[PDB]
């Protein structure tokens, strides 16, 4: 994907229902630019822990 | 609290001891699995925001 807009992960409520592991549960809303034909976009996903 | 009472000796009574709550349907079912179970409950969190 050419073009890619990240979420609005303000909105936080996670519950650590497994330790290695973590859980978490959200909404809202998006605001994507079409993107051309023939490709794809994205949309990324992000947690206040890094790795995952 | 239950209270002893003679005037129900007799065993003839019309439902009246068989109050049933709710209107409930069963039937057999095929279960679904453990995953599309994890899909169902947190749904229904985010569904109500104030439970």
């Amino acid at each position: 994907c050419d073009e890619m807009v990240h979420a609005d992960s303000k909105l936080v409520s996670c519950r650590q229902g497994s330790g290695n592991m973590k859980e978490c549960v959200t909404t809202g809303r998006a605001l994507l630019p079409a993107v051309n034909p023939g490709q794809e976009a994205c949309l990324h996903f992000t947690a206040p822990g890094s790795p995952d | 609290l239950c209270s002893s009472d003679s005037g129900t000796s007799s065993g003839l009574l019309p439902s009246d001891r068989v109050l049933w709550i709710g209107d409930v349907a069963c039937q057999p079912m095929t279960p679904i699995p453990e995953e599309t179970f994890l899909e169902l409950k947190s749904f229904s969190q985010s569904e109500f925001p104030d439970i």
